[PDB]
Parts: structure tokens; C-alpha cells; sequence
């Protein structure tokens, strides 16, 4: 690891400059070395680590559903042979992405979800690990498919099962690993109906946990509430 | 697509 | 260089595709290699180089731009000291801005802009060896700046004297050379006087040259011709 | 900052 000689705390201080200058490949890095200097990490680090990361798969995420598409559409009745290009920049693209998700399940098993024990970590970096699958999943079409949806969905349960028993119904990431196992069942699982009620019920169990709060609580848990009910607009 | 978080 | 196996025509296809995609470090490492195949490069080609390097560049003058914000800040009568860091970080993403700065000028030096005679080339390349000069004295600090700036003032300068000898007033490669010297005058050559006056003066020739032109060509000078109207509005 | 292209 190149940041093997940086200092733990100036890794996490040049994450968040990165983030200021929106330099995502940058703060990924950072905090990669950071998550490497092995200790736990606090819930602001933790949050450094998943902002930047989502953010590169992310764009990698929209470059592949670009490429995808006209790769599709060159393969339609009709269209001219274009050559192996297309292909292989989707290609391309696919192994950068399945590289940078392998990396931050590499970090979640080595070893931030072992050393995981209060609720806040353990779903935190539980539904990291079921995201990360899911990006996997999105791309993949060969003899390992299932098994990879399989780890997703394992890896999204068991957050559920801790977030039900150690959280109330409003907390942000319970409500974030809902809104995204949910989004799992309807966009790889091929189950629309299990996303919906998922939805549903969180989104009814939050309202009613929403008078125990603080006024920046409950914008917070509002805020991904209202995304619960984008996603129910769009499916129903 | 949906919204994720 | 790493793509010296690839086919010409695939590096210019797959820059399109990268371009489509908003892949723009992919983009400007296609055209490269397309670049150091050794032939010239046609209009859309050299199109897709600049745009492809534009972009890069321009985001990392972006970020360049908040670090450098954040370090002059931290240097003011009563910051706390945040050590080394904010200026180790500017002076890694300015680094690798002036890397990729040198990686365009050392294509246009080898060898685009010797065999460049026809006016639309030449004076393409010769802007865009003004452009990566001025984005490297954006970030001068040093014993070299004041040749670094005339190193831009002088591919600047050719330029001018070429298009305004070869091309018309509306030329849209005229207009933006102009458009980017005026800027050069205002904010590196400390010449707020220069900038607004070539402004004008190239609006009011080009604005005098419409007549001759067809409706596509129309609009593209009456573009260009609206953002050196942007400046100097945003100068008197 | 003023516009270039
Ligand atoms: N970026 C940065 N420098 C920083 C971010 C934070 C920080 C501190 C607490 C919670 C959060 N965020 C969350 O716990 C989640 O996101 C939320 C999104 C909307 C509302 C509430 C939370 C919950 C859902 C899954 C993703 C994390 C971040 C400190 S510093
Ligand atoms: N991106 C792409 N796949 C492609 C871009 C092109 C293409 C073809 C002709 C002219 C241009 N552009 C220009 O000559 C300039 O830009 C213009 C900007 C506004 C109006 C007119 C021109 C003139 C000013 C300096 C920068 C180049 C591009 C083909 S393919």
C-alpha cells in the first residue's frame, strides 16, 4: 500500500479535502490507507470510506449502464457489425468496477466486520458488503451469478436481523439498509412483491418512531424515508 | 432507477 | 504506451465511446495512443483529443482551485496550524495536473504541430499549446513562470497572426483562440486593457462577418461570440 | 471565473 507510510490522521484529514474538492478516486485511497493502519473505525471514518467509495463505483456504474446500452442496441436486429470494440470496453469498464468492489469487500473481510460489534458498525458494514455484492451482481452473467446474488442478499439479512433487534424503527442506517435491500429484491432478486411490503413496513414503522425524535433526527430520518416513498411511487 | 443510499 | 497494440480506428472509436460514457481520463488515453500512431489527425480527431484533455484538466483546475483556497486560509492571521497536509495534497493534484499539461504539449511538440499546414490544424494546435502553457502558469510559482507565460503568449501569438492571416472573422477556432488569449491577458499577463480590447474588437469583426454565413455556421460563431460578450461584461 | 473554450 502506497499510503503504507502516512500518518493514520493525515490520511483522514486529506479523505476530507478530497471530498471538498471532489476528488473521489483520491479519497477512496485515503481512506483504504487508513482502514489499513488497522484500527477500528470511528462513525465519521466510516462514513468517509463509503461516501467515496460509492462515489467511484458509482461513475463506474453509469459508464457500464452507458456502454451496456449501445452494446445492446449494436446487437439488435439491423445493425451494422461494428467489431469487438464495444465489447471490449464494456469489458474494460466491467473489470475496473468488479476491481473496486473487490477491494472494499476486501477491506470489509480484512477486517472491519470481525472487529464490528456495536450495532452502528456491524449493519453499517454488513450493508456495505450486500451493496457491494449488489454492484457485482449487476454486471455478472456467468457459472458464479447466483452465488454472488446469494452474498448479497446474506450479507443485506444479517444486517436486518441486528438493525430489527439493536435499533429503533427511524435510525438512518436501518432505514438506508432497508431502503437498499428493498431495491435488491426489485432491481437483481426478481422480487417486486418482497420490495414493495419491504418498503412499506419500514416506512410505516418509522412514521410511527418519529415523535421520539430530536428536530435534526427527524430530518434526517425523513429525508431517506421520502426516498422509501419515491421508490413505492415508482414501483406502484 | 431507484433511489439507494 | 500502453496502446500500441491497439488499431488506430478502434483508439478513435472507443474514445467516442468513452466520451459518450463522460470516461474522459479513457477518452484522452485513446486519443493518445491514437496521437502517437504517427499519422495526422483529421477535424473530428483533433476534436476529440482536445475535448478529452479539456475535461481531464479542468477538473483538476477545479480541484486545484479549492485546495488552494483552503491552503491560503489556513496561512491567514489566526488559523490554527492543520500542519502539512493541505499543501501536501494541492501540491500532489497540482503535480499531476502539470503531468498531464507536459503529456500535451509533448504531443503537440511530437510531432502534431510540425506537420500541421493547413490553418485549421495549425492554428488548432497552436491555441491548445497556448492553453496547456496558461494552465501550467495558473499554478507558477517558481523561477520558470515568467517563461512559462511567454511560452503561452507566444503559441498564442502565432496562432492569432496565422488565423488572422488564413481564416475568416467568424471562424469558430479564431474566435475561441481569441476568446482564451483575452482571458490569458486578463488573468495571467496582469493585461485587463489587452483582454477587453481583443474582445471587442474580435465581436464586433466576426459580428461584421455573419452575413456571409449559412445557418449551422451561424450559430456556432454567434456562440462563441456570446461568451466573449460574457466576458467582457464580467470585466467593465 | 471568465469563459474559455
Ligand atoms: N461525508 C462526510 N464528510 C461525513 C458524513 C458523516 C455522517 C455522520 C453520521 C451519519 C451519516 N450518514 C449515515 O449514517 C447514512 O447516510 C444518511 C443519509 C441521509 C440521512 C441520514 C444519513 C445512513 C444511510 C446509509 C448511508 C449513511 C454521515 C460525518 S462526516
Ligand atoms: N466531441 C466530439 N465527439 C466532436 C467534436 C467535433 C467538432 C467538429 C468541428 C468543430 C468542432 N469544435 C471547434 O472547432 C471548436 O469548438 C467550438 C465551440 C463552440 C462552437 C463552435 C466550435 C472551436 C473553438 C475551440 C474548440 C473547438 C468540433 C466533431 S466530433
Amino acid at each position: 500500500g502506497a499510503m503504507g507510510s502516512m500518518e493514520r490522521a493525515s490520511l483522514i484529514q486529506k479523505a476530507k479535502l478530497a471530498e471538498q474538492a471532489e476528488r473521489y478516486e483520491d479519497m477512496a485511497a485515503f481512506m483504504k490507507g487508513a482502514v489499513e493502519k488497522g484500527e477500528e473505525l470511528s462513525c465519521e471514518e466510516r462514513n468517509l470510506l463509503s461516501v467515496a467509495y460509492k462515489n467511484v463505483v458509482g461513475g463506474q456504474r453509469a459508464a457500464w449502464r452507458v456502454l451496456s446500452s449501445i452494446e445492446q442496441k449494436s446487437n439488435e436486429e439491423g445493425s451494422e457489425e461494428k467489431g469487438p470494440e464495444v465489447r471490449e470496453y464494456r469489458e474494460k469498464v466491467e473489470t475496473e468496477l468488479q476491481g473496486v468492489c473487490d477491494t472494499v469487500l476486501g477491506l470489509l473481510d480484512s477486517h472491519l466486520i470481525k472487529e464490528a460489534g456495536d450495532a452502528e458498525s456491524r449493519v453499517f458494514y454488513l450493508k456495505m458488503k450486500g451493496d457491494y455484492y449488489r454492484y457485482l451482481a449487476e454486471v455478472a452473467t456467468g457459472d458464479d451469478k447466483k452465488r454472488i446474488i446469494d452474498s448479497a442478499r446474506s450479507a443485506y439479512q444479517e444486517a436486518m436481523d441486528i438493525s430489527k433487534k439493536e435499533m429503533p424503527p427511524t435510525n438512518p442506517i436501518r432505514l438506508g439498509l432497508a431502503l437498499n435491500f428493498s431495491v435488491f429484491h426489485y432491481e437483481i432478486a426478481n422480487s417486486p412483491e418482497e420490495a414493495i411490503s419491504l418498503a412499506k413496513t419500514t416506512f410505516d414503522e418509522a412514521m410511527a418512531d418519529l415523535h421520539t425524535l430530536s428536530e435534526d433526527s427527524y430530518k434526517d430520518s425523513t429525508l431517506i424515508m421520502q426516498l422509501l416513498r419515491d421508490n413505492l411511487t415508482l414501483w406502484t | 432507477f431507484p433511489a439507494t443510499v
